[PDB]
Formats: C-alpha cells, structure tokens, sequence
C-alpha cells in the first residue's frame, strides 16, 4: 500500500413515500 | 425521537418469540403456511369491511402502508431482524420468478413481522418524514398493531416454532 | 437571517435501486426517437 | 461512448415500429398476449440448453443477471423515455386499472417495447459507471439477447400486435 | 390540512461528498465527556 | 467475472451552510 | 431552476477569457500575483466600510458567502471550471502545510473564480436550500458581482495571460 | 473490534491529565505554544530522516496522508468526544474570539488533548469500514507515532502547561 485513497443522482428503493436508508447488519434485540 | 407502542398482548409475544429461540433452541418453520403477503393481504380486506360501518378511514392509505413494510420488511429482515442462531437457516432457505433468491415476505411469517414494528422507529428517524405525512402513517401502525393484537391466537400459533 | 449555518448537516447514504450492479440513474423525460 | 449494435432485422423493426404508431395511428394491444417476463423467462431456457450442449459468454448465472437487469431497467424507463407522445393516454390508463398497486411495465407491455430499451441503454449505462470487466461481459449478454430476439424475430413481432382502437 | 397519499422526482438522491480522513468518510460521533477505558 | 454485484451517515463538506454535492467531471463551456 | 445574473461587463469578460485559452493558445499565469483568498479578502473589507456609509447589510454574512466560495471553488475547479487546454497546467502546478497540494484557491485570480459562477446556479440547485436562506445568498453573490464587475479594470489585467 | 495499544509512559501520562483537570481543577493553557500542527510537521521531518538512515512502514508518503488523517479527525472529534464537562466553557471561550471564522481545534490545542484522540480512534476507526491492507498499515503507523510521543515524552508534556484562572 502507498495510500489510503483509491457523480449522479441515483433512484433508491422507496417505502412509505419515502427512500429507504441503508442499514448496517445487527442481532436483534 | 419516533415511538411506536406495542400492544402489551404482542409485547408478551414477542418476549415469548426471543425464549423460544436462544434459550428453547427452536425455529420457525420456514416457509411458513401462512407468510406475510397473506397476513397483509388479510388485514386489508378487514379493514375495508370495518371502513363499511378523511384520515385513517382511508382504504388506499391503507395499501400504501402494507406496501411499505413488504418492502421494508424484504430489506430489513437478513440484516437487523435476525437472532445469531437464525442465521444458518436464513442461508439456507434463500439458497433453494427468474429462480432468483425468493424475497423473505414468501417465507417468513407473523413471528417476524412483528419483530420489525420494534425496529421500525429507528429506521422511520432515517428517512425524513413529513409531520403530517408520519402522525398518519404512525396511527397506521397502532391500527394495524391492534389488528394483530385482536387475532394474536390465529397469528400466532406455538406449533409455528420446531427442534427437529 | 443572520447565518447560513444552523447534527442535521449529517447525511444519510440510502439504498439504491440496482440493475446490473450499479445504481439506476436520473433520466428526465423525453419523447422517444431512433438515433437515425 | 458506449455502443450497442442493433441486429439489422431489428433496426428495421424499429423503424417499422415507428411508423405504426405516429403515422398509421395505431398502438400496441395491452396487455400484450405475451409480456416482458415472459420473453425474458424464454431467453433463460434458450441460454441454458445452448450452453450445455454446444460446439462469460456461456454463464447461465450470468445470463441471469442480465435479464432481471433488463426488467428492472425497463420498469422504471418506460414511462419516462420510451414512450412516443400519441402513447401517453394508453400507459395513463393502462396503470390506472400485490395489493391492487399499479402493475409494473415489465407485465404489460412486450417486445416492441423491451426493443425500444436496447436504443436508449447505451445512455443509461454511461451514467452509472460501470467496470471494465463487467460491462464488456454485460454487453455481449445484451449482443446474445439481441441475436436471440432477431433469429425469432417473426415470432416475437406479429403485426397484429397493433391496434386502431 | 388533510392527506390521501404519502407519494407525491423530488426523491431522487444526490450524492454528496464527504470529509475524508485515512481515506474514508468521517463517521457519526454523538457528544460524550471523554473517559478513560480503566477507571 | 461471474457477477455484476460485488450503514454510517458521514460528516459532509459543507459551503454557504449546506452539503457539497459531488460532481462528475467536464469540461467548462 | 435558480438563475444568477452576471453583469454584462463580466459576460463580456468571459468571452474574452474563452477566447485567449482556446483560440489565442494563451494560459493565466499561475501562481497570479493576486489570488482568490486575497480578492475575497479584499471584498470583505470593501463590504465592511460599504456597511458603514436586513440581510444585505450584514457583515457577518457577508463572510460566510466568502468562505463558501472558497470551499466551493477549492472543490469545483479540477472538475467544472478547466478547459480542455488547461488541463496539463493544473496537474504541473498542483504537483509542485504538511507539503501536501496547494488548494486552488492559493493558485487562481479573477479569471477562474468568475467561471464558477456560471455554474453556481446548478450547483446549488443540487444542494437544497431553503427559501428565507438562498435569497439571502443569491443577494450576496449579486453584490459580489456588482463589486467585481465595478473593478473589473483592477481585477481583470490582459497581462494576467501568456503563451510559451 | 480495533484495538491501538498506548505505551504505558502515554498511559501513565492520560492518567495524569484526567487528575489535573477535575480533581486539582487545572485546565491546558490555551492556545498552547506548542499547538497539534507543529507536533505533527515535527514527527514528519522526523519520521523521514529516519527512513533514510536506519539498520509501508517507511513510506514517508503514506505517514504524511496519517498525519493529515490526525488533523481532520481532530479537529472533527475534539468539541464532541474529547473534551471533559468542565473544559467546555474554555472551548466556547476559545472559539468565539482566514475569513474571520472560528480557528480550528488543530491550531489551539496541543499534545495534551491529541493524546486523548488515540483513546476514542478505534471506535471512530470502527464506525469507518476500512479494508484490510490499508488497516493494518494505518495501526502501525500509530504505533509509531505513539512511540515517537512516547520516546519525546518529557519534550512534549510539561507540567506547566496547565493552568487554574
């Protein structure tokens, strides 16, 4: 490695009217 | 922050759900006889009956709601719905319209969607609702939660769950 | 109004409706014509 | 640029195509007897018997992907860039009338649509930026798809498709 | 001031950039007084 | 290639109190 | 669609900025003596004394407007701003605190920062502002340009461009 | 979970700061003379000479993104997560007096409070999903930066830079 580093509106999935926000992966509760 | 009350009948449910899989070792039967689109499917149909005889006696309202947490819930299931042990028959269930991956609303019952209803508040906070638009639709939870409440012994059968 | 300026600059990445692997992406109406 | 060749057989269908429904007045009859799913679904078979028996190119996952691609895609592109004008009133009535939401594009309309797409693609996939492996592969799944579509061409466009309301 | 549908384009997403450090975003902090991981 | 497939809201760049939107590149007319 | 005139002795500017580039084969000198931060600090004071002898009047705004169009332009250039020409410049100069690459703002006059605002209005058009804030500063970029367009004669000298 | 070991002279060193601040009720003098820009410009220069002359780890290049990394995540963290209950009306205070903005943390504070940093970074680290190389070659170079604290200890943490009113 020599560094830490390596544009459009996009349609998202929608519910309720509204977009659904990505989620990071958890055991329920 | 968004609240959304559980019916104390649903809240021992799910407490009763939580035992019965890490602690009992059980799992729910997968497919289950009676999935989600059907549960949906049914508590749109009595809610036009109960329309029968402006605000939350709005059938398409209704619709849009049940639309909602099918597709709310085919996202959210594998990644915040799950217990630790659920995991292996999660993978196995998806893994057997195009032969593509059957979307977790075909296969998972009441036992499930009810779980969701706990993490919905968190996930509502995400999306930037409107105030008038989210007093409806939360009213349209407490309906549809009361609903579940009502049927709670159809809905949810102990014989759902196995050791096998 | 003092400032421009008010947590809520914080911003949430939602999820994207995928055809093959990438982001389905904006198009503004327009009648249908053949390149020819 | 990208660029998706259009098998001639095809290009004329177009053009065809064209002429039917801002000239002749006429449009396609929908629901189509036989819907996108369906030729899609088609497709699929045809791809996994010419791989198996035969002699990227030959990957029936692969192939897959393309089509549920191409369903998704053409969803949510119809209403917006593949219509002509005097098609308008159609698709608002068509979509008026799971849980009594409006059926999807992809199970309406047919092959004289699903065409239209392959001359609006290349556009498309310039705006969603795609790797060099991965969109060589995918255009030469659309080349197959487009061949398959011009050796059965006759059956997949019958003229009488078209309707004088 | 009533409401038939929670549907209206407007919900397209723009993507926005990031502040960058190590070559990722700079994540979500909610306050909280520093405290020492042993007592 | 077998696939054409291969969770944190983040602090944005922000100017005249708002977000900076990211742009793809071009040339100047 | 959000419009920002720009006073027509500044159009005008910019034609002829175009064509010395890509026609007359001619480059903005860089580093310009007198760069972006320096012309906007400059501006500030102006505002400031202005002031003396709403919204308009408001110096602490003003300062905010300023600020972005730093940020704003640092981002911007390598990107919108450049023409095809001007590319081999910018990757020379940028090559050359903690010995990192001189943001644009450092390196770029007049010349550059009244390119970004042709294209401010699609910009800000992507970043949704609310009404009461973005005729605030829809105000303040009008007054930026009256400035600008007031001292174009200082701001904008033809010696600020030459070729090999 | 991440974990970015502190030498003890460093621990020993937290400790003590968390003493001075709500038990002897002391407070770093601000804007300390020696603020997190300088000690970071110092450990670059010193960090390359060391690559030079010696018997990812010695890439001047990639320490000099790290120590850039340390400055936005400082100057991001600080007001948030690295201050105790008592330094906050030091920090209002601070703050309120290029365009005339607010100064950033990063030109006021000192070694005292990048330390804390290095307490909160593996939950910050965590929350930011970084790939496996690029991880293990960015902790690493913490650890060397926190040896290099920790070998200049007595250089970097004077008594005297606390203060009571």
């Amino acid at each position: 490695v020599t560094s830490f580093f390596p544009i459009t509106p996009f349609l998202p999935v929608v519910a309720f009217g509204r977009p659904l926000p990505k989620l990071a992966p958890q055991n329920f509760e | 922050t968004i609240t959304i009350e559980i019916p104390e009948v649903l809240k021992k449910q799910l407490e009763d759900d939580c035992y019965y899989i890490n602690r009992r070792k059980r799992l729910v039967k997968l497919p289950c006889q009676t999935n989600i689109i059907t549960i949906l499917e049914s508590y749109v149909k009595h809610f036009a009956i109960n329309a029968a005889f402006p605000a939350e006696k709005n059938v398409d309202l209704c619709k849009e709601m049940v639309d909602g947490l099918r597709i709310t819930f085919d996202y959210t299931l594998p990644l915040v719905l799950l217990y630790p042990y659920e995991q292996a028959q999660y993978k196995k269930v998806t893994s057997s319209e195009f032969d593509q991956p059957p979307p977790p609303s075909y296969i998972y019952g009441a036992q499930h969607l009810l779980r969701l209803f706990v993490k919905l508040p968190e996930i509502l906070g995400k999306m930037s609702f409107s105030e008038k638009n989210l007093k409806a639709l939360l009213k349209h939870f407490d309906l549809f939660l009361r609903f579940l409440a009502e049927y709670h012994d159809d809905f949810f059968p102990e014989s759902a769950y196995v050791a096998a």
